[PDB]
This record gives C-alpha cells, structure tokens and sequence, in this order.
C-alpha cells in the first residue's frame, strides 16, 4: 500500500545503428504544482550504462543509492573492475528487476518504471524496461508514461523492427528523441521544456548532455482561434 | 478508433480507422466511422458506437428540415450548436465524441465535441483511442497554410500511427475531403494495408460431415 | 462437476463425469476426477481442481507412508480423516473441494466417506457431490436397492451421472465407472455422453424432452 | 425452497403444489392451495413472494373470467399462456416487479390435447411435457427424464408424481407438508384429495 | 490501491503428434491498448528436451519459467545428470504453481515435449496448479477462439464420416508436422484477425527424437 | 445475474453464393439448469430472418414486437419488408429504449428480393449495426463462434457447403460453453426456397 | 486554468492561458478562454467546460434579448444573469465564472461568481487551478488606476507565475482590453513571457 | 436450524438431536448422531458450524478421556462441563472461534444426581431442568414451562420429549429428519432406538 | 502552516508563522515552528504534529550521537537522517521538513523533505498549506547572495502574504539567523507586518 508522491513523467529511449539514446526531463511534479526544475532522471552507472526512471522520485533517488553501492560492491576484491570484470548493462538490468518484482511480491512496490540502456562489452545496444509490476520488456523503441502513447509512435516510425537499427544513424535517432521531447512538451501536463540526454556508443563511450531546451516551437497559429463554436472576434 | 481533422488552406478533411470492437475481441473489420450530417458537413464519432450514429442521424435530419425551412445551405455551427445541447442536456449519458467538419457559405469549419456537451475550434484534431498516436503525428508535421494533397498525407498518417500503435484501431484508412469549391469527396478504403494473407489450407467440409436429425422446406408467401 | 458413489449388496459403485469448467468456459472434456489411491482405495473429486488434485495426490502419499509404518494397508476410516485433519486446518483460507473417499478392508467391509472442504466428513451408503449432485440424486434415489446385481448397479451409476450430464451445464464430457469389491477396485471403462446418450435414448425409450 | 410441479400425460395434465406457508421460523399454514381455476380447463400454479403471488393469480383469474363472460367462450391454454406472458414481461420493467412463476395447465378442447406452460417471474414462457419451479426442478427434472414417457395414462402420471414428491421429501431441507393434487382433462379440473397419506 | 497483477496478453497454442510436439506463441507484449514490444519471445527450450510458456501476467510468467529452470539445474545436481521426463516436469510445476496457490502466479502454463515411449506429449496448467496431458491446447487471451478450431481440427470433433447418417465417427489420426503448422499459421492468422492483444509474430518451437527446433512468422501489426 | 447469461443460446449466420445461412442452438436455461431443450432463436418475418439471443423474455417480446411492426408494414406499403429495411427498423426499436434496454444479440439474414444479394448483419443491445458481409455472431459462445467462423469461412460457398461450414462453426462453439448446446438448427436460405435442418449434437 | 479581469483607468482587461486538460493530457494547448456575451461584456470560465459553454451562450441569448427590448445591459445586469443560473443550478453546475465589462456611466467592473452562485464585485478578481499561486503575487502587486501598459503587465507577470506552478496551465496568454476607445485583442507567446 | 434438546428428570437426563446434515439444497444424512461420550456418565451433544462442531466434540473427548486413564477416576459433571466451557471461552477470543453449542448431560454418581448444563459458543455455561440450542428453544422452553415436573421418571420424561419433537415437526420449517434419544443415568448411556414410530 | 528557509550572503535563515488548528480552531496561537536538531542545524515542520515532533526528537538522539564521536555534523547529514526516517516509515508518517544550516565550509544550505521522504538541495524552500499562495511571489522577488536585512524582509513580507490568505497561518512571525557570528532569534507582531 503506498501511492506516488513527487513524480517524474516519461523516460524515452531508442537504439541505433551503434548504440542507444536515452532522455528524460528535469521535472519532479507534486500532483499538479510543477514542484521542483533540477532533477535529474537519467542516472549514469559506469560509462556503458544510463538508467531512467520515471514515477515516485523518494524511490528514484532510493534506486541510486542501490546502483552506487553496486558499482562499489563490484570493485571489492575486483583487479578486473574497470576492464574485464566491470558491470555490464545487463547484470544493473537484471538486478533491478529482481528487485522490482521481489518488491511487488511483498506488495510494497518502488513505484516506478525504469529504462536500462547502453551496450554490452562485445559492442551489442542493449535496451530494457522494469516496472512496479516487474514487468520487462526489449524493444528498439522504449518510453514510459505518456511517451509510451506518444514518443514511440514516432520513433518507430525511424525503427520499425529490428532491421531498421544498421540503417539508423546517431543523427537521426537524435533528431527523432529531440522532436518527440517538443511534442511530450506541447501534450503532458506534467513535462518540462528542460531536459538531460545521454548518448551511450560503442565507440564515441557516454556522452551525457544537461541543460537541454525544446526549441521551434509552433504558436503563432493561436491568434486566429477565436471563441469555441460560433464567436467571431 | 482513431479519427482527425485537418484544416487546409482552401477546405477540411477528416479521416478515421475502421475496426470497431466488442471488448478486446474485433467485431467488424471494415466499418465506416465517417458518418454525413448533410453533404457537405462530415462527422466522425468515438466513445458508444450506438451514441455516435444515432446523434449524428438525429441532427442530419432535423439539419436538413432547417435547410428546408430556411432555403440555405446548412451551416456547420448549427451541426454544433444542435449537437452540443443535445449532448449537455443529457449530462454525458450519450457517449458520443465528435470531429465535425464541413464546408458551408461562410467557409470551412473545424470542430470537436464532447459527451457532456463541450466544444473545441482547431487546425487540427484527434479523438478516440488512438488520438495520442495521432496527435504526435500531426504536432510533429502539420503547418499553416496547408494543400489539399498535403492535408490528405497528414490525416492519413496520422490514422496510420493509430492503426499501428493503438490496439483499439487497425485495418483501414477511410477519407472525406471538403473543399470551399466543389463537393465533398468520400474516399471509402483510402488506404487499405492490413489485407489477412491467404490462409495455408481450405477448411471447406466433404458434404454430409454434419449430421442432421430431421429435415423439412419452411414456407414463406400465402 | 457430478461424483457418486453407492454401497449395495455386491460391493461399491463409483462414478463421475469428466468435465472441467472455468466460468462457463469448458476447459475440458476429459479429465480425471476419480484418484486411485492403492488398489483397494479411490477418491472422488469436486470443487477446485488444483485443491482437489493437490491434496488427494497428497493424500495416497501419506496413505504410503502408513503402509511402510504399520505393515498394512491404511483404513477408509483413517485414510478420510487425514484429509479431513488437513482441510480444517486449512478452514476458512478458501480451500474449495467435495470429496468422496471408498474402499474395502477386511476390518471394516466396503466403506464410502464424504468430506469436504468445511470440514464435515459422513460415513454413508450414497452421496453424490458436485453441482450435478441433485440431478445424479433424482435417479439414483428413485431406482436404487440394495440388491441389485453388479451389472444393474454399474448401470444405475452410469444412467445417474449421464442424468447430471444432461442437466447441469457444468456436468458432461463421459463417464468413468469403478466397482469396488472384496478383491479392489475394478474399472468399467470411460463413455462419452455423445454417443451414450443417443444409445440410452434408444434403448430405454427415456429422454423425450429431447427433439429428434 | 415453494414446490410447483407440473406433468403433461397423453389426456390430462397434473399439477402438484406444496401446502406450506412459512414465514419465519414458523410454518403458519400447512394446506395451502397455490392454485387458482381461470377457466373449466385452465389452472394456474404459482410460487415467489409473500404477497405477489395471491394478488397475481386474482388479478389473473378476474381478467380471463371477464373475457369469458364478454366473449361467451373460453380461451385456449395457449392463449392464456401468452397473456400471462405478457402481463409478466411488462411487471418486470415497471417500478415494482410481481416475483411470482407460474405453471399453466389447461386441456385445449379444440385440440383435445393437454398443454403445460411454464412461466417465470421474467415472462420466460416454454411448452413442456414436464415443469417445475425453484429447488424442486433440481431433482425432478432429471427424474422425469429417466421415468416419463409421452403416452402414459393418467393413473401412471401420478405414479411418476409420487416418485417426485418421495423424493423431494426425501432430499430437500425444509419441510413442505406434502401436496395438493389437480388434474386437467377434457372432462376439467378435479382435485385428488387423498394424496398426503396415500 | 496498488494492484499486483497486470495483463500482457499474447496467446500460446500446443499440439502433440505422434512422435513430435509443438508450442506455438505470438510474439506480442502488451499493456491496456499499447503495445510494448512486437518481439518479445514467451516459448522456451527449458532444458532435457522440454518447451514451456506461461502466458497472462508476463512478470508471473517470467518468474515462473525461471524457477523451472532452476528445478531442472538442480534435479541434475541432485540425481546425477539425469533426464527430467515430461510426466515428471509437469508434476513439478504442478507444486511450484500451488506453492502459490493463496497468491497465485497469474498464468496459463503448457508445457510440450516427447514422453518415455517417444510420443509427442502437451501438459496445460491452470494458474494454481491443475494439470492435464492433452492432444492439444490453446492458452492465453484468444484460447477461446482457437480451442473449439482445435477440437475440430485435431480431435477431428463434430466430424462424421459421409454418408453413414452420422453413425461413424471420423476417425482419429495423428497429423504431420508440416499439417500440425499449417494449423497452427492458421490459427494465428485467425487469432490475429479478431483478438486486438494478439498479433506481430509468431514463433514455433519443434521438439523431436534431435533437439528444438525454431521457426518464425511475421504476423499482422495492427 | 448479468442478464445476457441468464438463460444462455447462440447465433450465427453467414453468406454465400447468392444464398444465407442462420443458425441457433436450443438451450433454454437457468443458471446450471438446463430447462428447455426446444427453444428457437431464430424468426422469421415474410422472407427476412431474425435471430436473438439473450434474455429469453426479451427475445420472446422483440419477435412479438417484430412481427407485429412487420405486419402493418406489409399492410401499408403492400409489400413485404426487405432485409435492409428490417436491419434499420431493428436498430431504432432497441436504441428507442436507450436507457431501459433489451439484453438481446440480435441477428439479421435474407435475400433482398429485388436485387437478389445476401444480406446479414449484427447489433447490440442498444441497435449499433455491425454490418460485415462475411457473418455475424451473437450469445453466450461469441468469442468461441468468431474463432470457428474466421478459422472456417471462405466468401462464395455454394448452399450445400455452406451448410457443412456453419454448422461446423456452430457445433464446435457450442461445446466449448456451458450454456449453448442442447440442439441446433440451421437455415439455409435461398431467393426461391429455404431448407430447415436439426443437427445431432452432444446433449451435455 | 488560470483567469483574471483587472479594472484600470481606462476600464477593464481579461486575461487567460490556452491549456485545457483531460487528467494530464493536453487536450488543447490554444484553447480561447475570454468569452464575449455582449459587445462589451466578456467573461472567463473555470470548472467544467461543458457547463460555462452552456452557461455563457443562454447569457449571451439573455442579453440579445435584452438590448433589443431595453438598449445596452449594465455589466452588473450581465453578472446577475450568470448568477441566477449558477444559483439556481448549484447542485448539477461546476461553474466558476469572472464576468468583465465597459459602460460609459460604470467605467470597468469585475463581478466574480465562484461555485455556490455568489456574486462579489472586485476591483480585480482571479480564478481557476492556477490562481491559488498567485494571490501573494497579485496582492502586492495591483494598485487602482493603472495605466493600459501597466495593466498588461500586471496580467503578463500575473499569469507566467501561474503558468509556471500550475500543470493545468500553459500555452499562450490571451487579453481582452475593454475600453471607450473599442475591443482590443491580444496575444503573449512562450518565448515572451517565460523570460519575465 | 440443527435440533439439540436436554431434559433433566428425577434419576436421569435425556438428550435428544435431530439426525439430518443439510448442505445447501440436498440433505446428505438421516442417520447422523450429533453426540460423543464423553466418560461412561457423561455425555455431549453440539451444533454450530459444519467443521467445528465435530472437530470440537472429538477434541474434548480425547481430553476427558486422557484425564480418566491418568487419575483412574471419572470427573463429575461439574468438572466437565466447567472444563468445556474454559476451552469455549478461550476459542471465542481466540484467531477463529469454535462456533459449537454443546449440551452435556451427566449422571453424577458422588451425589446420586441428574445433572444438565447448557453452553453457547461463547462459553456462556448455564445449570437448566431442560434445555435447547438453536430455534428449537423458542417452541420448547415454553412448552416445558407449561408440562415439566421435577419428580417425572424416564418414562414421563420420554412422553414429554415426544411431545416437544411433535411440536417441532408441526411448527418448525426445516425437516430434521427425527432425533436420537440418549439416556444418561446410574447405569451410563443407552440409546432409545425406537423413536421416529415409538 | 507557513514555513520556509533562504540562503543569502551570510548564511540562512528560517522562518514560520505561530498558528496550529484543529478545525477551525485555534488551538495555539504563539506556536514555535523552528526546531534545533543542533546548535546550527534547524527545521521547520508541516503535517502531523506528532509525527513531526517525534521525528525531531530522534534526529536530535542521532545528532547528539554523532557529535559525541565523529564532531560537527554537516547541515546534508542531518537532512539524511531526516530522510531516513521519512522514507522509510512513509506508509505511518505524515511529514513535511525543511532542514537549514550553517557551517564554516558549506556555508548556508537549505534542504526540503516533502511527503515521499525525496530530499530537495535548493537556494531558498517554503512549505506548509500557506505556502501555496507564495509561490509567484518568492520566485519573483528571490535573489541569490541578498544581505541579511533583505532576506528578513523577503520573509517577512512573504509570510505575511501566506498569513493574509491561509486560515491555517497566523499569529507572528518567528525567525532564527543562522551565521558564523551566531545563532539570532527574531519575532515580528501582526501590528507590523499587516501594514506591509
Ligand atoms: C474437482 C476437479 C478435479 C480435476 C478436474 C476437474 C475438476 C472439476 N472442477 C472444475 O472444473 C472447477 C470448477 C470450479 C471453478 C471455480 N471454482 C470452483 C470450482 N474448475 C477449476 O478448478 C478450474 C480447472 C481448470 O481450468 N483446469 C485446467 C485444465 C487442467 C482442465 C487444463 N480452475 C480454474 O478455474 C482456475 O484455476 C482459475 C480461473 N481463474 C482464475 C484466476 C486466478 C486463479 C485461478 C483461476
Ligand atoms: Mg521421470
Ligand atoms: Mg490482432
Ligand atoms: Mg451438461
Ligand atoms: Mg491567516
């Protein structure tokens, strides 16, 4: 039994043809009052890995002490720590999603959805969902809240299946998270106009980007609405 | 069901789906949303299916008795104005969901209604279950000063993202263009990309399979 | 679902349906509701499947054990109780079975003990459990007598769950008959109500509420 | 739970009705009669709540009396069926519902066959060579589908009706103070008296 | 109030042969009216020449997979290296399921592969643990479209032999595997056509005498 | 005690070349009980057929209902009313009781007279027209029955074949619910005659 | 929403954002809230959509027939109109309404009704979700007898704080300015106003 | 509703309980003694909830009788009866209540006397000339207030109970299917076997 | 309620009006809402009075502890046991806290702990049922860096606009400055601050 309390609203993701692209905006609503504008939602592990989440931000910033704590855990006794030996996208993956649905089990949930995206050591994009069910799922498209009814209808429209990901380049998928950002701002009541951005490349590394703003947005069109039927002027 | 409207700079075009469901289960596979007010007024309906037609059926023809009355063409604010205290006086008992758009003397019009009797002027519109899908689509590509042939794209990609990323929309892709000039033109199956592929064995029966107990002719004049 | 089991100068008959319902899908045509225990032991199964399945399947495990502690057969008397014992510690939790456990020892000549998931267990000469029982009831009680020969009362068991069958929407699939004797359960067969009720119609010049 | 049971042999029908009246913890009546006469050849058994059930058949019988009257003639069974029906279906929408069922056992004179209709508080209406109402049909019906034939006669009718009440009396918790016994044949209804301690 | 459970749709089909057995899965994850991902595989070798899917709350049906395959790690261990036969796996997972049976795991479980004579073998489980071996099963969200489809097409149901006034039943024979996956196509085809969470793919997996063998096919996207 | 599972009862109905079919099962139930195994949910008005399932009252009355309107039709307009006709009639009879309606599926099949075309369609409860032209399907075993249906249908099977694939569809629905079976019975309608046909089925 | 009607030296100015919502879904981001009833007589609408559009067109049907039997209506007769049919119809209404208008003898009035039909005239008044962020803002701020550009300012500073707190508010800033002079419309876009 | 009636006469007390177990709308049993000895002077009949009852009964027997075998000596029917209505009171505040109403019945053979004790599920224990568990006690205990004497032999005691179980089974609506009479006295516990046509 | 905490030039300081209710009533008017956790660590508390107090109380246990064997406690230390006992008893707890403190390294920091048990680092926080109506004023008249004398003033006009407006804030203004000096307590009377 518990419910939401300062929340933060969709984490998008995509991969392209060498890596994966995540973002998230700084907002940490308190219902309806647009609380707090700092807040960071994307959460690098190591330098192969950024984990998003959206929902309940006292168990966001819960699920970072864990990762920190995991990353020092893993260096313990670790000659290999910061090669061979270091933690991959899919051990922070797994682990959460025990979490997640161990929590769930006992009815007392972290109550958000999670993205874990970067790539693997033998170069491979990875890219998963956890939720407060424990429910997981891989797509080359993943967004949480509202960006799962908006953002992936256009970003599919870049990667539509898998064969899609070689053709893809880092400046598309870019282009693509960067509109669906201006539209999740112009439709979600809970979304900011700033955001953070992480690029995660099997060859660039991490490239993790603040202070992001939606830009070229449409509103000169408004002048000309007028009334809501039948009002003329 | 996922329907829009799109303004474009001399007309309106709307554009819906065309699967209705019972539950999760797909009732007709190819049915028209896109009902007529009158001939240049166009509708097209989500929430009860029963609430969309009879609505739209109720004032398409007290619509016509006023065109009758009055030796004018029928104006869409009137569509509107009779559709919305229809709808008000019966406090969203009438699930009915609208985009009206028409042509008429005073030009082209754009709307949307709600089942409690709310109404919203636009450039564009979505409804139904697929309108966060199609409104990404149209927010992402739609601008002043539109073409007939770029509003037609737009409306019909923006059903298209319905039909792919919503589960309670599919099939096809059905098109009314109302321009200040001409008629409306209907345009039934515009897009049709989700044809069942043939099946991989006849399931056609050897005649006497089904056993029969009694038999008799069933007359029908007199 | 529709069990019965009756005792009768000749021993006992057992016999079920075999449908599995879930809401008013059905699941199956073709499931097993009588458990064989040891071959002088059967249990019937109504209500929840998995409780049913579960703890029966329990049951002859615990009955094992008995035969390797005391160097024979368990009785029908105790053989209930253990499943009794179980169910009522279990009471209130939402355990869902009615069940009929039947039997022959020498001590105790041929046994049948109803229990259920309230905890109620009966020793009787007739039950019938399920939500077919009144219907298996309405002929079984109208015909029945003690004396009647093995051949009648297997059929009596038969006509009784195939009534149940024919009425209760939750009933149907085919009837699984046992005779227990002496010597010791005997089983007489699976019949499918498809082609047993038009025979049974044929035959017995009965159900004429039935066109064609 | 009210027994109303009825059988259509290959000359008459018959309807058995318990004569319990229970309200409580206590039996108030123990030789009620559920039964109203609409006409010579049509009667009408009824089972439900307290007080609809009275009110129901009355109201009923007034009409179809009336008709006969005005029309000098009597209604089929099969038209009586209907009407009954009819006022059934239209008591369910209204602001107050009768909850009452019914059996409806007439010998149709221009036929010269017996109809029994069953009807309930629904205006669910069906032709059967056998009926019954509430609990009772839980037991009976697979009974009768073992033991009735369509030809018998109407002594073998109530032979079938004795295995029907021994075994209600045998299976069913409450106690029902046994029934009362009507036949309807061409002849029209006479009651069999002496059926409890038979 | 937090609900534990959820529905991720999808639907599973099993059918046994006579010295093989199929089990058969869209490829769909979805959640109310979207989609989540359109290749996200719910049909896994287990290990020992067993396929498992469990469908319905795919979180239950992961955690569910999972301690099966476990038990089959450690009935290695513990009974030095030997087979896990099919009666013996469906007995297991009748306990891990009832294990739960006062908080259930939400799934509908089938489970295929070769019983000790070699023939095909299909088990299907309801969430608490019931279980059955059957010639055939369908699971999931379109089971109730596709069961009935499967008692007339593999159990030969309902199907009499010409001529013989319904006296003679048609008779039983097991099919092919090339007939077993026509069936299965069509069945999915179908399943896709009317059930609005089933759709994108399917994926067969194929156990015989040599392993598990995999085929895959796009399915429709709407 | 949802009222369109009182009673139970299935309908199905399909075209085919230049000829329909409609077929219902039997059963009249209550709950478990199994009451009446010879109640029709198929009527027919002239050339045009309806069949209903749901609330058996509700279904007694619609084809009271339907037959009285049918018949002053016929005695307006001299002529007996055509299956599109009918379907429009259908639909504003269930939505004139929008909020107090009929627990009914009910189901349109015929020939139009004039043009010679099959015709069927669909509604709920309310009088929404479901108007696919390959079947419709209604009751307790609908989800079963569009399974059987999309599974089985092919367009332009002839009367003969028709008849197979309908009561295959139907027969094989009804075994998988506990509330349809008990009987069937098929049309098979053609401009010039229709054929009337019980099945044997599982009386389970 | 968030809606505001401020008196000046010249008369009156409403102001309102663009965003109406379906729980967190923008369901129009340039919405037009200023509502005319009269010539002269505007007002804004918070609660329930459907209600205040029905409302404010039986009031306009109202003053029609009033200025073709009586002349132009006071803005206090227009206010009294709405509160006798928010009043009345307190129960089965969810209607917050800030009526504004110009008049020769009156200058600029306010007339406020909040939800139970009460009516209470105001120097200025301010309504909707986003107004309770913006009352310390307002109080300190607001003086009588401002100038045109003044006003315009008070509303643009007024309602970006409201924007900026509350998420059922946003998009662009509309203003009606009512005056002797005529009807002015304007209009204040993101990149403006977000800056102030 | 489940018959259970004490009467305590001059030299012995008479249990009587009614024979049929009803689940739902089908009575299982007509033959079901709602009794266990307790000790050969003792004896206890209950009624409750379908589980509990048995289970209740089987759990005191056991107790008294391990008491018997330990001291070699049997409790007076005092000391049962207070040690059962300890075990009630305990349950009925305990994670789930034994929902059993007990009668016990004794002959204390210390002081030469008949001795009855009524307790409810909650472990309310009452000394009573005769008593009744259930909707019985609202036909009997007036009926006893009118015919009971202090001084009736057994035979005068089994006359009275004919007439409470007549009462019952003209009056009472549900069929209990006749009672089991046990007599408790110097001479321990016999049944009456003939009673449903005495 | 009405609390809030402001960095400036110096250091921090903290403020909170003196009213609790229970209903309408005015249960105590003279309230003292700041509470030392340590000698420069201070908070304001919103929400259940019980819970608030007792949470303080045991934050105080644990920085008394800590001082005891580890020295002076950083003002982020004492908001993370705040935290601690916030998050981790969110299911019992209904607790707002505004954490302030000086020290020689960090300076003035000022962090807030709403209801979830999240933890906020921010230039100045308000907080309490009567900061909702401050939330465009603050944000327009907050300046980083401000001296002494004008951050008392922005509180003080600040919580005399939530006091105007929130029947559940009242009574007078209470302060504490928090600087290497010093530790100052100040008190404002409605007679003054009604006047602003
Ligand atoms: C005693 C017996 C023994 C063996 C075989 C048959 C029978 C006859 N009994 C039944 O058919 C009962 C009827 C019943 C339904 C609800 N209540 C009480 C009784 N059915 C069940 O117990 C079914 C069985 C089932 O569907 N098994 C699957 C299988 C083995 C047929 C493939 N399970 C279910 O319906 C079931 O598990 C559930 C259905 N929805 C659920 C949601 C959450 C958790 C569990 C379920
Ligand atoms: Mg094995
Ligand atoms: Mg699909
Ligand atoms: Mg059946
Ligand atoms: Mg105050």
């Amino acid at each position: 039994t518990q419910q939401p309390i300062v929340t933060g609203t969709s984490v998008i993701s995509m991969k392209y043809d060498n890596g994966v692209i995540i973002a998230a905006d700084n907002l940490g609503s308190y219902g309806s009052l647009l609380r707090f504008n700092g807040v960071e939602r994307l959460i690098p592990v190591g330098d192969n890995t950024v984990v998003g989440i959206s929902g309940d931000i006292s168990d966001m910033q819960h699920i970072e002490r864990l990762l920190k704590d995991l990353v020092t855990e893993n260096a313990y006794d670790n000659p290999l720590a910061d090669a061979e030996e270091a933690l991959e996208p899919s051990y922070i993956f797994e682990y959460l999603a025990t979490v997640m649905y161990q929590r769930r089990s006992k009815m007392n949930p972290l109550w958000n959805a999670i993205i874990v995206a970067g790539v693997q050591s033998n170069g491979d994009q990875f890219l998963r969902y956890v939720n407060l069910l424990g429910v997981t799922y891989s797509s080359p498209t993943l967004a949480t809240g509202f960006g799962a009814h908006m953002a992936n209808p256009l970003l599919r429209k870049v990667v539509d299946r898998e064969s899609d990901i070689p053709k893809t380049t880092v400046q598309v998928a870019e282009e693509a998270i960067v509109n669906a950002m201006r539209v999740l701002y112009y439709r979600d009541a809970r979304s900011s106009r700033n955001f953070s951005l992480a690029i995660i490349d099997k060859n660039t590394g991490l490239t993790f980007k603040k202070n992001l703003q939606v830009e070229n947005m449409k509103w000169d069109f408004a002048k000309d609405i007028k009334g809501y039927g039948t009002q003329k002027i | 069901t996922t329907i829009v409207g799109v303004k474009f700079n001399n007309g309106v075009v709307i554009a819906a789906d065309t699967r209705s469901t019972q539950g999760p289960i797909v009732a007709d596979k190819n049915c028209a949303k896109l009902h007529r007010i009158s001939p240049k007024i166009w509708c097209a309906g989500a929430g009860t299916a029963a609430d969309t037609e009879a609505v739209t059926q109720l004032i398409g023809s007290n619509i016509e008795l006023h065109s009758l009355y009055t030796s004018r063409e029928p104006r869409v604010v009137s569509a509107l104005q009779m559709l919305k205290q229809h709808l008000f006086k019966y406090q969203g008992h009438i699930g009915a969901y609208l985009i009206v758009a028409g042509v008429d003397p005073t030009g082209s019009h754009l709307f949307s209604i709600h089942a409690h009797g709310s109404t919203d002027v636009g450039y564009y519109l979505s409804l139904g279950s697929g309108s966060l899908a199609a409104m990404a689509v149209l927010e992402s590509h739609w601008k002043q000063d539109l073409t007939k042939e770029e509003a037609i794209k737009l409306a019909s990609d923006a059903i298209q993202a319905g039909i792919w990323n919503d589960l309670g929309s599919g099939s096809n892709v059905d098109v009314c263009v109302m321009e200040i000039g001409k008629d409306a033109e209907y345009l039934r199956n515009y897009l049709t990309p989700n044809v069942r592929e043939e099946k991989q064995k006849s399931y056609k029966f050897p005649r006497g399979t089904t056993a029969v107990l009694k038999e008799s002719i069933v007359n029908i004049c007199d | 679902t529709t069990t019965l089991a009756f005792r009768f100068q000749g021993g006992i008959i057992v016999a079920v349906d075999s449908r599995a319902t879930a809401g008013n899908w059905v699941a199956s045509q073709t499931v097993k509701k009588v458990i064989e225990i040891n071959p002088f032991l059967l249990g019937t199964m109504a209500g929840g499947a998995a409780d049913c399945q579960f703890w029966e399947t329990w049951l002859g495990s615990q009955c094992r054990l008995h035969e390797l502690r005391e160097k024979e057969r368990i009785s029908v008397a105790a053989a209930s109780k253990i499943l009794s014992n179980l169910v009522y510690q279990y009471k209130g939790a939402g355990l869902s079975m009615g069940t009929m456990i039947c039997g022959y020892t020498r001590k105790e000549g041929p046994t049948i003990y109803y229990v259920d998931s309230d905890g109620t267990r009966l020793k009787g000469d007739i039950f019938c459990v399920g939500s077919g029982q009144t219907f298996a009831y309405g002929v079984l009680d109208s015909n029945y007598k003690w004396d009647l020969s093995v051949e009648d009362a297997l059929y009596l068991g038969k006509r009784s769950i195939l009534a149940a069958a024919h009425r209760d929407a939750y009933s149907g699939g085919s009837v699984n008959l046992y005779h227990v004797t002496e010597d010791g359960w005997i089983y007489h067969g699976n019949h499918d109500v498809g082609e047993l009720f038009w025979k049974v119609k044929e035959e017995e010049g009965s159900f004429n509420n039935v066109i064609g | 739970m009210d027994i109303i049971l009825g059988i259509r042999v290959q000359d008459s029908v018959i309807l058995a009705s318990s004569k319990a009246v229970t309200r409580g913890i206590s039996v108030l009546k123990d030789s009620d009669d559920k039964t109203r006469q609409l006409s010579p050849h049509t009667l009408m058994s009824f089972a439900g709540e307290a007080g609809d059930t009275v009110q129901f058949a009355e109201y009923i019988q007034a009409n179809i009396q009336l008709y006969s009257i005005r029309e000098d003639y009597e209604l089929s069974p099969q038209a009586v069926s209907s009407f009954v029906r009819q006022e059934l279906a239209k008591s369910i929408r209204s602001r107050r519902p009768y909850q009452v069922n019914v059996l409806i056992g007439g010998y149709d004179k221009k036929k010269n066959k017996p109809e029994l209709y069953q009807i309930d508080y629904l205006g669910t209406k069906v032709e059967l060579p056998y009926g019954a109402h509430g609990y009772s049909g839980f037991y009976t019906f697979s009974l009768l589908d073992h033991h009735y034939r369509p030809d018998m006669t109407t002594e073998e009718g109530l032979d079938l009706l004795k295995l029907c009440v021994q075994e209600l009396e045998k299976r069913m918790p409450m106690d029902f103070k046994g029934v009362i016994v009507k036949i309807v044949d061409k002849d029209g209804i006479r009651q069999v008296d002496d059926f409890q301690a038979q | 109030q937090f609900n534990p459970y959820g529905d991720n749709g999808g639907t599973i089909l099993g059918i046994a042969g006579e010295d093989f057995a199929v089990l058969a899965g869209d490829t769909r994850n979805i959640t109310d009216y979207s989609i989540n991902s359109r290749y996200e595989p719910k049909v896994f070798d287990c290990g020992d020449n067993i396929v498992m899917s469990a469908n319905g709350f795919a979180a239950d049906g992961d955690a569910l997979v999972k301690r099966f395959k476990n038990s089959v790690k450690w009935y290695h261990f513990d009974h030095n290296d030997k087979k896990l036969s099919i009666n013996s796996a469906a007995r297991n997972i009748q306990h891990l399921l009832y294990g739960k049976r006062f908080f259930p795991y939400y799934v509908h479980t089938i489970i295929a592969g070769l019983d000790e004579d070699g023939k095909g073998a299909v088990y299907s489980f309801d969430p608490v643990g019931s279980y059955e071996r059957e010639q055939c099963r369908a699971g999931g969200a379109a089971a109730s479209l596709i069961m009935p489809f499967l008692d007339n097409q593999v159990n030969f149901k309902n199907q009499y032999e010409p001529g013989t006034n319904g006296k003679v039943k048609k008779p039983l024979k097991y099919l092919s595997v090339e007939e077993v996956i026509k069936l299965v196509r069509d069945s999915f085809t179908s399943a896709t056509e009317r059930h609005i969470q089933v759709g994108d793919g399917l994926e067969i997996l194929i156990v015989t005498k040599d392993g598990v063998r995999k085929e895959f096919y796009e399915l429709k996207r709407d | 005690s949802d009222p369109s599972s009182i009673n139970g009862g299935i309908v199905v109905a399909m075209t085919g070349k230049d000829c329909v079919a409609i077929a219902c099962d039997l059963r009249l139930g209550s709950q478990s009980l199994g009451v009446s195994n010879k109640f029709e949910k198929i009527f027919h008005y002239g050339h045009v057929f309806l069949g209903i399932t749901g609330l058996a009252t509700d279904v007694t009355t619609l084809n009271e209902m339907f037959r009285y309107k049918t018949n002053l039709y016929k005695l307006k307009e001299e002529r007996a009313i055509e299956p599109e006709t009918f379907t429009q009639l259908v639909s504003s009879s269930l939505y004139e009781r929008r909020f107090g309606p009929y627990f009914v599926g009910p189901v349109v099949a015929g020939i139009n007279s004039k043009s010679g075309k099959p015709f069927i369609a669909g509604f709920d409860l309310i009088g929404c027209i479901d108007e696919a032209k390959d079947f419709i399907v209604s009751g307790t075993a609908s989800d079963q029955l569009f399974g059987m249906c999309e599974s089985l249908y092919e367009p332009n099977l002839e009367p003969e074949d028709l008849f197979e694939t309908i009561s295959q569809a139907l027969l094989n629905a009804a075994d998988r619910d506990a509330l349809s079976g008990w009987g069937a019975v098929v049309y098979i309608i053609k401009k010039d005659e229709v054929v009337k046909r019980y099945l044997k089925m599982r009386q389970d | 929403t968030s809606i505001m009607a401020v008196t000046f030296k010249d008369g009156v100015i409403l102001g309102a954002d663009s965003r109406t919502t379906t729980g967190a879904y923008i369901a129009n981001r340039v919405t037009d809230k200023l509502t005319r009833v009269h010539d002269k007589i505007w007002c804004c609408r918070s609660g329930s959509a459907a209600d205040t559009q029905a409302i404010a067109d039986i009031v306009q049907y109202h003053l029609e027939l009033y200025t073709s039997q009586y002349g132009t209506p006071s803005t206090e007769t227009a206010a009294s109109v709405f509160k006798e049919l928010c009043y009345e119809n307190k129960d089965n209404l969810t209607a917050g309404i800030i009526v504004a208008g110009y008049d020769d003898k009156n200058k600029g009035e306010v007339y406020t009704i909040p939800l139970g039909g009460s009516v209470h005239k105001l120097p200025y008044a301010i309504a909707g979700s986003g107004s309770t962020f913006i009352y310390g803002y307002c109080d300190k701020n607001f003086r009588e007898n401002m100038s045109k550009e003044e006003t315009v300012d008070f509303i643009k500073h007024s309602l970006s704080q409201a924007i900026k707190w509350d998420g059922s508010s946003g998009g662009v800033i509309r203003m009606v300015v009512l005056t002797a002079a005529g009807v002015e419309r304007l209009i204040f876009y993101p990149d403006e106003y977000e800056q102030l």
